[PDB]
């Protein structure tokens, strides 16, 4: 596999099932200011 | 000033799409537009390159205060006569050769960069330095294609949990960072259109 593969990357979220990606932190979890989520 | 370390102050940074609807006329789209709170730069690290030159020596490297986090909301929306380009504008006190690098990153991981020199012109009092119309790679413009093919926004924002940019500019003969932006992006959903917020990254 290739972490950089762009269609491996779009199809995780098209086809979930399929999905084979790095599994991540969700940045809403994260340490990170309201701002961060709040548009101006 | 927001963008700004002691040496080398970003005043305008722009991604665009224009497109040429016949000889005399033109029509633009912005995609991202400028024109501060302290985020630990530990949260991040996972999301942009990692070893020698990467982000966490880089910073380590400082100066503390030329390193900044921008959050994009990018405005999507819009439609052979086209094209994709990037505009920034900077100033400093100091006449220099600059070389602004931009990486950008799929699960913290570099799949392109794209790199430009840029010498000085005076202007009143200091030196400004422009990237003009810079022309956007072939993967941003498919990356952009295939999100705008996404028939969720929130799986365009689901894409964009993974991706970022960082910029570094430096300057050529002394290898000084003058300004490292990293950048992090939504999909904006307001009638306002694009947004963004800037912040100042710091060690803890
Ligand atoms: C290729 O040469 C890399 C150059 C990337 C320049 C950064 C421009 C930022 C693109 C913003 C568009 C929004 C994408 C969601």
């Amino acid at each position: 596999d290739s972490e950089t593969d762009l269609e491996a990357l779009f199809n995780a979220v098209m086809n979930p099932k399929t999905a084979n990606v790095p599994q991540t932190v969700p940045m809403r979890l994260r340490k990170l200011p309201d701002a961060f989520f709040k548009p101006p | 000033r927001s963008v700004a370390s002691s040496k080398l102050w970003m005043l305008e940074f722009s991604a665009f799409l224009e497109q040429q609807q016949d000889p005399d006329t033109y029509n633009k789209h912005l995609f991202v537009h400028i024109g501060l709170e302290a985020v630990d730069i530990r949260q991040i690290y996972d999301k942009f390159p990692e070893k020698k030159g990467g982000l966490k020596d880089l910073f380590e490297r400082g100066p503390s205060n030329a390193f900044f986090l921008v959050k994009f909301w990018a405005d999507l929306n819009t439609n052979g006569s086209s094209f994709y380009g990037v505009s920034s504008q900077y100033e400093s006190p100091e006449n220099m050769i600059i070389t602004c690098s931009t990486k950008v990153c799929s699960f913290g991981k570099q799949v392109v960069e794209k790199v430009e020199t840029e010498y000085a012109r005076y202007e009143n009092g200091h030196y400004s330095y422009r990237i003009h119309r810079s022309p956007l790679c072939e993967y941003m413009i498919n990356f952009i294609h295939k999100l705008k093919h996404l028939p969720e926004k929130y799986m365009m924002n689901s894409v964009l949990e993974n991706f970022t940019i960082l910029q570094v500019v430096t300057n050529r003969d002394t290898q000084e960072t003058l300004l490292c932006i990293a950048y992090v992006f939504e999909v904006s959903a307001s009638e306002h259109g694009a947004q963004h917020h800037i912040f100042r990254l710091v060690k803890e």
